[PDB]
């Protein structure tokens, strides 16, 4: 047949910074969290309605109540407290910070895009460093390249003099930057065709010409391999450098609140200013929220705790032994929880409860009609109690203890006709009689069951445990004749007997030719085996047999057979 | 080896026939190994 | 130690279903029950049949 | 065990039918491309 | 929840009325019945010795 | 004697097959929380679904 | 050393890859056999094929195809042979069940499986997509899973009377 | 992956469904064309299902196009060699890797790879085939 097609994908990419600001409109410039004095969301917080929704359904910052856009007062709209839970807000940097997943996670992916040590790669962020000539694509004119780990001392002076001030600041972020701004030039101006032909070039070099050679031979294939996935899809490498910070909506942060008012207060300072060790508490502290626990010792508060990032948050019973195998004992105050809106439906149903209200109070006051319900609601409907977990079909007990049979806490009630049909057809605990391993059967009698059969099924003394001396029993028509002289003590449980039997040779015995053979001059004779008597003849076609047996072996082919015949007849 | 068919699986344990379409025999084996520790 | 093997091997087959009645493949695997260097067992080898 | 030898596996491998020389095709003489052999070892 | 002093802990399962439980010689019935297939298998040997020795101390008014 | 007064679910569920059970003892509020988490890392996660009758790519609202 | 293009590879590949399975199998069934734990072959053989069904690209196979060093299927690499000359070059590779299970083609798997941040740093920066086939991906969006009952996506004539 | 879904139904299923030298053309002609990602390791494993299915499936003049065009795109010139080798004995042949100029003109960009490689002694050739 044709497949029913179903085509769903998801996709997760870097974010680019307008889809962060598209999330947002919702801009968080405050560091506050909650007011002092009237216990309200400080405006432009953490917690802004602004920016996040309100706190209560329907109700405005001012107080301002409508019924379930924006109000003229304060600006919150008029929606359902919920959308605190999904609203995203975003802090502005002055600065860019690079993404920690991307630098500092070995291999970097930064630094192998780039092809720079990420040692020469960190000291452009965390230390007091500046890369020349960051871009390509403008007209430059300076000789400088490379790192600086110094500062250029004409730099200093001369030239911003020679070109004045305000004509040095147009080109001055073109022939030597700083910061993470500068790995993000970088990022944007790279030409991913080709870094794939240089690299195939060098690769290619290498294999015309040891633990060097092919170290570096893996470090072009990855470059060349990750420049290709940029060329086929959305993303942007330069994006790996964060210039707006999402911030989590407030109901998912009710840790990182701290971390967000670090990243907000020095965002803040820098903002102001406007210096270099101010951009590395900005690049620092939003490395702390997104990632902590990769730079060293990490951040830790006044009570010697470590900052937790996103990156961490990312990373009775009684037996019952009358009860049926797929059968189990609820209490009524387990049942009439498990079932209550089964038993409002059927008090509404019957009209013995006017309403959803009346309904509850009857519950609640234990009136009697209400456990006639229960019972009623819960026939046919199966529960799952968790082969650890399986299907029973409940029946209410006395008592306050589930009840359950001797071959097996959470309960749960299927609510759809679906999961009610999967519980019966697919979950009962007898259509699940083979264990998957190997086949084997799994609701096999143990313990005092087994020692019942094994007893029952012991049969007589023999030999010399039989009688005290060298040798040098009743005959019974029929197995219930035996049943009632056993009933009647007129012989024991593993007393030896003789059984008239009128089926086929069925006794499993042990493969034996006659003890003895009795033979008379008038053609009958009796063939005496070590479990039972044949006798024939050679003048008739006569075949009688007789089982010498005990009424414990009886009883148990007895219990075999009525059980099998019991349930033909029932079905 | 991202699924398997009625004919290179074989019978069903649990069942006695062949095993049938939609069986989650990844984690059934999943089981049957770990269960036994 | 049970658990976190249970675990790691139901992880790696989680995504295994039965999804076709016959793939069509043509090789088998050959078992032989009368290998000249040892008596194979016959009732394991019975039960891997 | 299959043999450490290759030519003796090779041997063990057509006699457990993991693999003959049925199995020994290329795209280039089941599609019938009978030129390809004057574009090579050349 | 009932235990012994040997680690011998149970789970009351049913109640019955006296007339309905094993009973002595001397007429008297019993009021607990414990599972025998619960020693072997733990190996406590002393609740068999603690259990005769008090029914005797009982009987002899003696501790 | 003397005698003293005292004082994986889920892969069960997908052996057996029961897709609408294990469906019910789950339910969405899981993911949607996961889907602004990661946005906190600058990652989208979007699920679209391709239908299979015109080929159009619906953008499930998570 | 003594076959030619995809036949010293895949004939390699082929006898490597048959001598792990016989010997993985045997090893895992020795220990449970003699602790008198009784388990179809089966279920080993659907782990361990999951252990030996992949190759490894080797260092001198570089093309537009395939990159040294890549993890790709036993039966993808069986078929590109037959069909290309494009230094195709792979060793059959035994993946234990840790490194198999963050080798899959779900991102989702991978990352509530183990190391979540690596997992999903790479796949956001090459916008991985998950095709949502297995089961635990499902799981996790809270829909039904693609097995069991989830599998297989579950007047003329009046008023023209005879007048009479 | 909405028609490799479909050849998976056919590939796997009875024997009046499986798939011809045409559903085979259509499942190489959705990767060739596909709107994102590489796809040429998903086309040369679907070649290599196509050669292992030579009893019952054989090529034809659309085969070998697709396969020009596919191979040329990714820059996998010389598999594109051997199968404009295999298009030139088949009448019409360029014309159908012309495509009419559509799809950036897979007849084009094969004559163009051609001289950017030095493979001047295919490039004529292919001149005489068109």
């Amino acid at each position: 047949m044709i497949d029913r097609y179903k085509h769903q994908q998801l996709r997760i990419g870097l974010v680019s910074p307008q889809q962060i600001s598209a999330w947002a409109t919702g801009e968080v410039t405050k560091p506050y969290t909650f007011h002092y004095k009237t216990n309200k969301p400080e405006k432009d917080g953490l917690f802004c309605e602004r920016i996040f929704g309100p706190i209560k359904s329907g109700i405005c910052a001012c107080g301002n109540y409508r019924v379930i856009k924006f109000c003229e007062q304060c600006g919150v709209e008029f929606v359902d407290s919920r959308i605190r839970r999904y609203q995203m807000g975003y802090i502005k940097l002055t600065c860019p910070v690079t993404h920690v997943w991307y630098l500092k996670r070995l291999p970097s992916y930064i630094a192998n895009l780039l092809d720079k040590p990420l040692k020469e790669l960190e000291g452009l962020v965390y230390c007091d460093f500046s890369f020349a000539r960051p871009i390509t694509k403008k007209p430059t004119f300076l000789r400088l390249r490379g790192s600086f780990e110094y500062e250029i001392q004409s730099w200093k002076y001369s030239i911003p003099l020679f070109f004045t001030t305000q004509g040095f600041e147009i080109f001055r972020n073109r022939e030597i930057s700083t910061g993470a701004g500068a790995i993000r030039e970088q990022l944007a101006d790279l030409d991913l065709r080709i870094i794939i032909e240089n690299s195939l070039v060098e690769w290619k070099q290498l294999g015309e010409e040891d633990r060097k050679i092919v170290r570096r031979k893996d470090f072009l294939v990855r470059r060349m391999e990750l420049a290709k996935h940029f060329i086929r899809t959305n993303i942007e490498p330069e994006w790996m450098v964060l210039c707006l910070l999402p911030v989590l909506p407030p109901e998912l942060r009710p840790d990182i609140n701290e971390l967000y008012r670090r990243v907000i207060y020095r965002n803040n300072t820098l903002t102001d200013l406007l210096v270099m060790c101010q951009e590395k508490l900005v690049q620092e502290a939003v490395d702390t929220l997104l990632d902590n626990g990769i730079r060293g010792q990490p951040m830790r508060d006044g009570h010697n705790k470590v900052y937790k990032s996103f990156s961490d948050v990312i990373e009775v019973i009684v037996v019952g032994p009358s009860l049926s195998l797929h059968r189990c004992g609820l209490p009524r105050e387990i049942a009439i929880e498990l079932f209550q809106t089964f038993v409002i439906r059927g008090l509404i149903r019957q009209h013995l409860a006017s309403n959803i209200g009346v309904a509850k109070s009857q519950i609640r006051e234990k009136k009697p009609i209400v456990w006639e319900i229960l019972q009623e609601v819960m026939q046919g409907h199966p529960v799952l109690l968790n082969l650890g977990i399986q299907s029973f079909q409940p029946i209410l007990v006395e008592g306050r203890t589930i009840c359950l049979h001797p071959l097996v806490m959470a309960v749960h009630v299927p609510l759809s006709l679906e999961a009610q049909a999967e519980a019966r057809l697919l979950m009962f605990s007898h259509m699940n009689l083979l264990s998957p391993a190997i086949g084997d059967p799994i609701s096999v009698p143990t313990q005092d069951m087994l020692i019942g059969l094994y007893v029952l099924t012991s049969g007589t003394r023999r030999g010399i445990c039989a009688n005290r001396y060298n040798p040098c029993e009743p005959f019974f028509c029929n197995s219930y004749d035996a049943i009632g002289a056993y009933r009647q003590k007129r012989i024991n449980l593993d007393s030896p007997l003789w059984l008239r039997w009128q089926l086929d040779q069925r006794v499993i015995a042990s493969k034996e030719v006659p003890i003895e053979v009795h033979y008379e001059s008038f053609g009958n004779y009796h063939e005496i085996y070590a479990h039972y008597l044949i006798v024939r003849s050679v003048k008739k076609e006569t075949l009688y047999i007789y089982i010498r047996t005990t009424v414990g072996h009886i009883s148990f082919y007895r219990e075999i057979e009525e059980a099998i015949q019991g349930f033909s007849q029932a079905c | 080896t991202s699924w398997i068919c009625r004919l290179c699986y074989g019978r069903s344990p649990t069942h006695g026939d062949l095993v049938e379409l939609g069986e989650a025999v990844g984690i059934i084996a999943g089981q049957s190994i770990g269960e036994p520790g | 130690d049970a658990g976190y093997l249970t675990r790691r091997l139901v992880e790696v087959v989680q995504h295994i279903v039965v999804r076709r009645t016959d793939c069509g493949t043509i090789r088998g695997i050959s078992v032989s029950p009368r290998n000249k260097s040892r008596m194979m067992s016959e009732r394991i080898f019975i039960q891997t049949l | 065990w299959f043999p450490e030898e290759p030519f003796e596996a090779f041997k063990e491998m057509r006699e457990r039918k993991v693999f003959d020389v049925s199995d020994m095709y290329t795209i280039a003489d089941v599609w019938g491309w009978t030129w390809e052999k004057d574009f090579k070892n050349k | 929840k009932v235990a012994g002093r040997h680690g011998n802990k149970g789970i009351i399962s049913k109640i019955l009325p006296r007339q309905d439980m094993p009973y002595l010689q001397d007429g008297r019935p019993v009021d607990m019945v414990f599972n025998p297939l619960g020693v072997p298998s733990r190996m406590n040997v002393g609740q068999i010795f603690e259990c005769s020795l008090g029914l005797a101390g009982s009987l002899l008014d003696r501790h | 004697p003397y005698i003293l007064k005292l004082i994986m679910e889920v892969w069960a569920l997908e052996g057996f097959g029961v897709a609408h059970i294990l469906q019910e003892m789950l339910t969405p509020e899981s993911f949607r929380l996961l889907v602004r988490e990661l946005r906190s890392l600058a990652l989208e996660l979007n699920h679209f679904l391709v239908s299979e009758k015109n080929f159009q790519i619906n953008r499930k609202e998570v | 050393r003594i076959l030619g293009i995809p036949w010293g590879f895949l004939i390699g590949a082929e006898l490597t890859i048959v001598q792990s399975r016989i010997s993985l199998v045997n090893k895992i069934q020795k220990v449970y056999r003699s602790q008198g734990v009784q388990i179809h072959n089966r279920h080993i053989e659907i782990i361990v094929r999951q252990i030996t069904s992949k190759v490894l690209v080797s260092e001198e196979g570089m093309s537009n195809v395939f990159l040294p060093g890549e993890l790709i299927g036993l039966l993808r690499a069986e078929r590109t042979g037959r069909a290309l000359e494009e230094a195709i070059c792979y060793r059959a590779v035994l993946l234990g069940i840790t490194r198999a299970s963050l080798n899959t083609q779900s991102f989702i798997s991978e990352a509530s499986f183990q190391e979540t941040a690596r997992v999903l740093a790479k796949a956001a920066l090459r916008g991985r997509i998950d095709w949502l086939k297995g089961l635990k991906e499902n799981v996790v969006l809270g829909g039904v899973i693609p097995a069991g009952t989830g599998f297989n996506k579950g007047d003329i004539l009046f008023y023209h009377r005879e007048f009479c | 992956e909405v028609a490799y879904a479909t050849f998976e139904n056919m590939e796997y299923g009875e024997d009046f469904m499986k798939p011809d030298t045409e559903t085979y053309n259509w499942v190489i002609q959705a990767y060739t064309r596909a709107d994102s990602y590489d796809r040429v390791q998903d086309v040369a494993e679907l070649l290599g299902m196509m050669v292992e299915d030579y009893k019952r499936v054989q090529p034809n003049v659309k085969t070998h196009a697709l396969l020009v065009e596919c191979f040329t795109k990714y820059c996998v010139v010389k598999e594109a060699i051997r199968h404009f080798r295999a298009l030139k004995n088949f009448e019409g042949g360029t014309k159908v890797l012309h495509n009419a100029g559509n799809f950036e003109d897979p007849l084009s960009l094969y004559l163009r790879a051609l001289c950017r490689e030095g493979r001047i002694v295919e490039l004529i050739d292919a001149l005489d085939a068109m």
